[PDB]
């Protein structure tokens, strides 16, 4: 059994809004807060968010089967990578994304220059008939922030590791070109995967090529 | 809640916020003609420091937060001078006194409670209108 | 409990698993089960002319939930309903133990039906407003009363209903009933 | 040498009834004795002391204040409160025997029991999932004791038997008791010491005798004991837990023993009953009787 | 017969959701102690995860797996050497969370973008908050002295995998990253020596 | 699935003002500050503003349905371009207009010329003939912001129509204003496209 | 910010104290327009410092503050009430203190003190 660890950081570009738990917000405060790590009250990118976004992008790039409804109806490569739950064909997810926590380097860079990690962005919604605007305060992570992301790939078939990591690179490229969060079509969620340190944490497998 | 006491002696809390809003409710002009936008401007002045403290976890109020609270007192005085209705609102609700009280206490909890009191004031002003 | 129990449950989607001398256990549609429990209580009052009363437990489970688990949890609910004041129904969670008149009228008639009327009549409201109300009512931070007032003020609902909701929220033994009514309504209006 | 052994359970315990889902507050004497025998087999201690000189008592609830004993089965003159009542504190035991306890007091005593909270953990098996299958859900009952509460039992035996019992209980602290042990249940810490209150209570003479353990008389003494007896014949059975008994798990021979709290006017000395048939070793079912005399 | 006590902490590196209701509420509440309501890690979950990871490493029908985690097969009845008790929310972590007034469990809102209608189905999953430490207690049984070194090497491999592979929950989506800290390893029963033995 | 990138610059003509909602301001100054990127403290045109203004202008040009109440009731092409949230008829937004950050070339040009990126226009409101002084912070004329638009090829055959709609929206936005205060002149802007390249997929962006 | 006579510290509360001390009319006849002009003089350099990210005051900002001192002296000459306001509020010395500190924080503290002066003059 081999486990390959991909440790790096996701650098925000336009500022991503992964919406939080929708807790009771103060009147006039952020109507839609970001998901934050409760222990440190720092914004994070959940591993579920990255995993779902990159899986959907990879499925679209490969091509959804006509009339696809369930996630288990994806292409066999996507099912092999991100896992399946179809009864009698449960494939283990080789990719185990982890929540991308606010990096200490970017945290210190924000402590300097007296910058808040999350910025409240004001938006409105012009009505189609009355032309009235409805104010909205959305919390968004600052553009200069960075989140240390941690992925683990499980080597289930040594022959398919190359193909799976090629699919991973394609999905990462798609996610860099696409957004990661809410409101990306309005410009919230652009990112890039700058640092990538692929090392075999467990096993005799060689990840230098990967 | 458990912020301070008025000159008459009535305790200050969310219930006191509703009571003072009801008392100043006149039919519906509230606090002697206080428009909603002035109250929302005061609420945003509150909300700046509210966000600054809400992100932070320190029990004691940070020095920048205390400076912003004193500047908040200054803005309250300026709005009182510029608009009589805002002056009446602040006098009846004793907001400035609560700001100096939270400055004296220097606690995150007491500041959050004061922000909740101001939020209750705004909410009941919107409700009783 | 053998013949008239069958007469009471006529059009309901209910299967009576058993009905002994005093014990009764029936599984059906959740809304049908609650409604027929209320109707059974009313008919029991009519037949017993006051005098005898009965206490019940009502539980809501998924369809594929095991029968043994449903029976055990509903028995626990009924045992809690018997505890202290009898003639009580423990609806859903243990927090929602209510009197029969309280559940039939003070919740469904007093609170659930007006909320249903408002939500069906309002063309600018939906389940989102109900869930916001539910979150504000369940937060229990002593500040959410003001936020609920603000939400109702912006809601453009009925003035009488708005005042009633605010009054129910401000007082215990009525906020829980309003929560129960909202949960019943959102359960009812699921897709 | 009577020794009270208190057990405080760090983890919730199964103590399951015939169903795995079912959870019981306590265990009978046969279960604890089987645990002791298993420990002695592991620790390579001689079983003669346990089989001959050791007399134990059904594990019973105890709270921060009082120790609980099983409800004696005696004639009572609100019977539902008494029937639902199961355990009576040590001080209230004599009062209950005399009959001074009334229905309201019985309900108050039944509510006074703060032993713990019974829950039903829901678990799954993923063994089939790897083999192109599906996860199998199951339920394990458990009883999380309140921090001050626990399970106590009295053990009467010779000094050497008491020392061997101390060693076995020290090992059983980490071995655990009840069901689903080695799967997150049954871990406990035991403290064994002489109990003045129980040494005084046991040293009583009464017209009636109350069983403190799941026991069953031998065929010779059953004729003498069964007369004028109020008892509850509880069915003790189960599967054999050992590696050498058989190639596969085999049920023990069905046994029926008088439950704790059963009242017999004539005492009987219980017997260690062998419930093993066609097995490589013998399975001992503890039915030795621990008696408490009382006046009614 | 020897019994080796292994007491340590499980640090939740990323929100742990073991799991196992009301409308608009947490539909997947974590397992909690029924009295104290503190979130706990079932010993069954730890034992099963370690068994599965060690099975993948070895490859369960392997004799090492059966001996370590118990077996009831016909002709192969083996008592589980590893008795992994439920991990309880540690008192130190409880105090740390009481300070700053933080909830022991967080409600994480997630949804499900479908492939057909692109609509989102929302769920609110409860997860033990990151930074929480669970006091885990494990008992190893020395049935054969010669097998102790191999069994502890297998336990070390399983613990390494469990530090790299999530604990119970939707860990592929991030929920369940943990780290093991071995506070002590002692021989409570027997004359065996565990000084050389190390879980990590 | 092809992601086509439209990278270019957007340069203000009369002074852009996208407000930030007010902030701590000294008396008589910074009345309505412009929205700024928190990290660099630099003026920014939010992607939300550009996308919303383009969608509204396209809706007006195509023709709103009578008595339209929600943005999910626009023309089908607009809904396929800018997205839809209708129940059962969700349409993915092919246009992913992002935040238009202040271009480094223009920023260095302003630094060279010793000019502030934003002008605090001092205006009032005559009533009784009583004015109401105000300092609106609007982006200085001649400031270029780099705009980046992602177009997803959900349907290959519809790409030409969608890009014609995008061109029409850009033409309208250049003809109309951006941000707030357009009727008073501030907010007129110009697009200068650099290159349309298909970063992802096999689609050809040379024709586009 | 700075230390006044008898250990008093320059502060917004000190601004209120000065406004209430000089209240009788304010500052021996000070009007709102003169204080408004002084605040306008503050506004330009305040905005320049606010836009600049560097904590240290820029050279042009320091020269602007020196010209601010010059303009304050000129205003004090033009109107005796403005001179009384300046000497009672110690604003002229505060500008030199800010220049000595050469820090954005001290400049914004002085600007907030002047803003408090204006606000309390309007309030009273």
């Amino acid at each position: 059994y081999s486990k390959i660890r991909i440790v790096g950081k996701i650098d925000v570009l336009t500022g991503l809004h992964i919406g939080g738990g929708g807790e009771t917000s103060m009147i006039g405060a952020i109507a839609s807060p970001v998901v934050r790590d409760p222990y440190s009250r720092l914004p994070i990118i959940p591993g579920s968010s990255i995993k779902g976004k990159m899986r959907s992008l990879l499925a679209k790039h490969i091509g959804l089967i006509p009339g696809q409804k369930m996630h288990n109806q994806d292409a066999p490569e996507i099912l092999r990578l991100f896992g399946s739950s179809q009864k009698g064909a449960i494939q283990s997810s080789r990719l185990q994304i982890s929540d991308a926590f606010f990096s200490k380097a970017s945290q210190e860079e924000f402590d300097k220059k007296d910058l808040a990690y999350t910025e409240t962005k004001f938006e409105n919604t012009i009505s189609r008939l009355t032309a009235v605007a409805n104010p909205r305060q959305i919390e968004r992570v600052t553009r200069g922030a960075s989140f240390d992301f941690h992925i683990i790939y499980n080597v289930e078939n040594i022959n398919e590791v190359m193909a799976d990591f090629e699919n991973i690179k394609t999905a990462i490229h798609l996610l860099e070109n696409d957004y990661l969060g809410g409101g990306g079509t309005r410009g919230n969620g652009r990112i890039r995967f700058v640092i990538d340190s692929i090392d075999t944490v467990v096993g005799d497998f060689d990840s230098s090529n990967l | 809640m458990e912020l301070a006491k008025t000159k008459t002696g009535e305790m200050i809390d969310l219930n006191f916020a509703r009571k003072v809003v009801e008392e100043n409710k006149r039919v519906i002009v509230l606090f002697n003609g206080l428009t909603t936008s002035k109250l929302r401007n005061l609420l945003e002045l509150i909300n700046h420091v509210y966000t600054k403290v809400y992100n932070s976890d320190d029990t004691t109020l940070s020095e920048d937060v205390r400076d912003e609270l004193e500047y908040l007192k200054v803005k309250f005085a300026y709005e009182s001078g510029r608009e009589p209705a805002v002056r009446t609102f602040i006098e009846k609700t004793y907001v400035d006194k609560l700001v100096d009280v939270v400055l004296k206490k220097n606690t995150k909890k007491i500041f959050l409670d004061y922000c909740k009191y101001f939020e209750a004031l705004v909410a009941y002003a919107k409700f009783y209108r | 409990f053998k013949f008239e129990l069958s007469n009471i449950l006529k059009g309901a989607r209910i299967s009576v698993i058993y009905s002994g001398g005093d014990d009764l256990f029936l599984i059906g549609a959740w809304d049908d089960v609650i409604s027929k429990a209320l109707v059974l209580r009313k008919a029991f009052t009519r037949f017993s002319a006051g005098k005898l009363t009965f206490s019940a437990g009502i539980g809501m489970y998924p369809v594929k939930y095991p029968i043994s688990k449903m029976a055990s949890e509903t028995g626990v609910l009924e045992d809690l309903a018997k505890r202290g004041e009898k003639n009580q129904v423990a609806l859903w969670n243990d927090s929602k133990v209510f009197g029969w008149s309280q559940l039939e009228e003070q919740i469904l008639k007093e609170k659930m039906i007006p909320l249903q009327e408002a939500l069906t009549n309002s063309q600018e409201h939906g389940k989102s407003f109900l869930y916001k109300m539910l979150e504000l009512l369940r937060n229990e931070d002593q500040i959410n009363i003001a936020r609920l007032a603000y939400l109702l003020a912006r809601s453009s609902l009925s003035e009488e209903l708005t005042q009633s909701i605010f009054a129910w929220s401000q007082n215990k033994q009525q906020k829980v009933e309003l929560i129960t009514a909202i949960e019943y309504l959102v359960y009812q209006i699921r897709e | 040498v009577v020794k009270l052994v208190k057990l405080t359970f760090k983890s919730p315990v199964h103590f399951g009834m015939k169903r795995l889902s079912d959870s019981n507050h306590t265990i009978a004497a046969d279960t604890l004795f089987s645990a002791l025998i298993i420990e002695a087999l592991q620790q390579q201690l001689e079983l003669s002391h346990l089989l001959n000189n050791l007399v134990i008592t059904d594990l019973f609830p105890y709270n921060k204040t009082s120790y609980f004993l099983p409800k004696p089965l005696i004639r009572i003159e609100g019977y539902k409160a008494f029937k639902k009542l199961t355990y009576i504190p040590v001080e209230n035991y004599s009062e209950y025997l005399r009959g001074e306890i009334d229905s309201l007091e019985a309900s108050k005593i039944a509510e006074s029991l703060n032993l713990g909270k019974a829950s039903l953990s829901t678990k799954v098996s993923l063994q089939a999932v790897d083999h192109n299958g599906e996860s199998e859900p199951y339920s394990v009952g458990n009883f999380t004791f309140y921090p001050e509460s626990g399970l106590y039992f009295l053990a009467k035996g010779n000094a050497d038997t008491i020392g061997q019992l101390e060693i076995l209980m020290h090992a059983l602290q980490y071995s655990g008791i009840g069901g689903k042990r080695s799967a997150g249940y049954g871990q406990f810490r035991c403290t064994i010491e002489d109990s003045g209150k129980f040494d005084s209570l046991l040293s009583q003479t009464g017209n009636i005798a109350i069983l403190l353990s799941s026991a069953m008389a031998s065929d010779e003494e059953l004729v003498d004991c069964l007369e004028d007896a109020r008892y509850l014949l509880k069915k003790r059975t189960g599967f054999v837990q050992s590696k050498t008994y058989a190639d596969q798990l085999v049920k023990k021979k069905d046994f029926y023993a008088f439950s704790a709290g059963s009242t017999f006017y004539q005492k009987f000395n219980g017997k260690i009953f062998d419930v093993s048939d066609n097995g490589r070793h013998s399975v001992y079912r503890y039915a030795k009787a621990f008696w408490l005399e009382g006046k009614i």
